[PDB]
């Protein structure tokens, strides 16, 4: 039904198939050197994923010439067929890695500035991002969450929205302002902190 | 959409031409294919057409049978001489998605197609 894929910016394509029982990737880059395949595992009852390492997890194993062409062959007894198929244009299919490393830089009453680390990109993509932040706060869900939407170059952010003396999380989002199909990171891990209290 | 023509019946040995018209978008954009089944066989590759204009072709029908487009008048051609009774079947020809195919080799392949025509049926008489 469905065949998605997506590009870490470095070394690394995740693909998710759902169809309506052995199946595999295989990723042929045109003009390179290598092919490379993984199984496809069950995800959900859904669909199924696999990812593709092409090399260590900072290499930058392609560019904006490379073409990779992306099959899912399935046991068809002793044949493998194809089910589906696309050729992959790398940097229009982003995804990065969510942000790591958050960290307190410095709390207060009615404010906060956390900072984070954009992990398995060239310095190129810190540049060229946008980012979402949202918080949750006593009584409420992630989903109710104010969101924060941010085109900068800039690793941080100073909070304002705040009250004193509470629990909070935080979680950070990444997305480089490049390719058709570039989507969201997945949101980082929660951050947990609590404001000062009102002096 | 996708609307096939020029599917009839020749002797052995003839020529003919489909054609299949779409949109002024998928002329210009996307990997387009002829496809075709014979009874009791699948769907196999006949001719793909990447968005750069670049070809390839099957190997039962490599060099009688040439794939095109005009996007001045948002069709795709199949010209096939030479047929023989092996070319009867019904010929299909299928649009990709925008985006997801780059190579003629990819457009070959059936399963990259979720837009079809509803098919020709092409008769060759044994010569
Ligand atoms: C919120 O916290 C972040 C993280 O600490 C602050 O960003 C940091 O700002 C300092 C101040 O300029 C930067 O230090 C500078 O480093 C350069 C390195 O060459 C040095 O030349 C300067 O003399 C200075 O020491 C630091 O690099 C920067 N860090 C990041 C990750 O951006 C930010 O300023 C804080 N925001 C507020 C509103 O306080
Ligand atoms: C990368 O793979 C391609 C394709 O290989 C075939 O298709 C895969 C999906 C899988 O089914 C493989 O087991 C198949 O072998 C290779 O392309 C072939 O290259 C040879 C030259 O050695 C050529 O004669 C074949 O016609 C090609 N096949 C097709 C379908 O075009 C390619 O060589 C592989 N690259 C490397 C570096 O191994
Ligand atoms: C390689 O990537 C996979 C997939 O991660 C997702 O897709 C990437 C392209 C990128 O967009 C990531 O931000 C996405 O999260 C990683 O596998 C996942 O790892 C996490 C953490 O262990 C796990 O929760 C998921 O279930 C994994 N998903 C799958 C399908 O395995 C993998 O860790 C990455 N490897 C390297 C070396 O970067």
């Amino acid at each position: 039904s469905q065949f998605t894929c997506f590009y870490n910016s470095r070394a690394n394509i995740s693909c998710v198939w759902s169809q309506d029982t052995s199946c595999q990737v295989h990723a042929w880059p045109d003009r390179r050197r290598w092919n490379q395949t993984c199984e496809l595992l069950p995800v959900s009852q859904a669909s199924w994923a696999c990812n593709l390492i092409l090399g260590a997890p900072d290499s930058q194993k392609l560019t904006t010439v490379d073409i990779v062409t992306l099959r899912v062959l399935c046991r068809e007894g002793v044949r493998w067929r194809v089910m589906a198929i696309q050729d992959f244009k790398p940097f229009e299919n982003l995804r990065l890695m969510a942000p790591i490393s958050l960290q307190v830089v410095h709390v207060e009453t009615h404010r906060c500035n956390i900072s984070w680390e954009i992990s398995q990109a060239s310095h190129y993509f810190e540049r060229h991002l946008e980012f979402e932040a949202r918080t949750l706060s006593p009584g409420h869900t992630w989903e109710e969450a104010p969101l924060l939407t941010l085109k900068q170059k800039q690793e941080w952010i100073c909070l304002e929205t705040l009250t004193p003396d509470t629990q909070y999380e935080f979680q950070v989002r990444v997305k480089p302002l490049q390719g058709e199909f570039t989507t969201w990171s997945p949101w980082s891990q929660p951050l947990a902190f609590r404001t000062k209290p009102a002096a | 959409q996708l609307q096939e023509s020029g599917g009839g019946s020749v002797q052995a040995g003839g020529s003919l031409r489909l054609s299949c018209a779409a949109s002024s978008y998928t002329i210009s954009s996307v990997c387009m294919g002829w496809f075709r089944q014979a009874p009791g066989k699948e769907r196999e590759g006949v001719a793909g057409i990447a968005p750069d204009g670049s070809t390839g072709y099957g190997d039962s029908v490599k060099g009688r049978f040439t794939i095109s487009k005009d996007n001045a008048k948002n069709t795709l051609y199949l010209q096939m001489n030479s047929l023989k009774p092996e070319d009867t079947a019904m010929y299909y020809c299928a649009a990709a998605s925008p985006g997801r195919c780059f190579l003629p080799r990819t457009a070959l392949e059936p399963a990259l197609y979720y837009n079809w025509g509803q098919g020709t049926q092409v008769t060759v008489s044994s010569g």
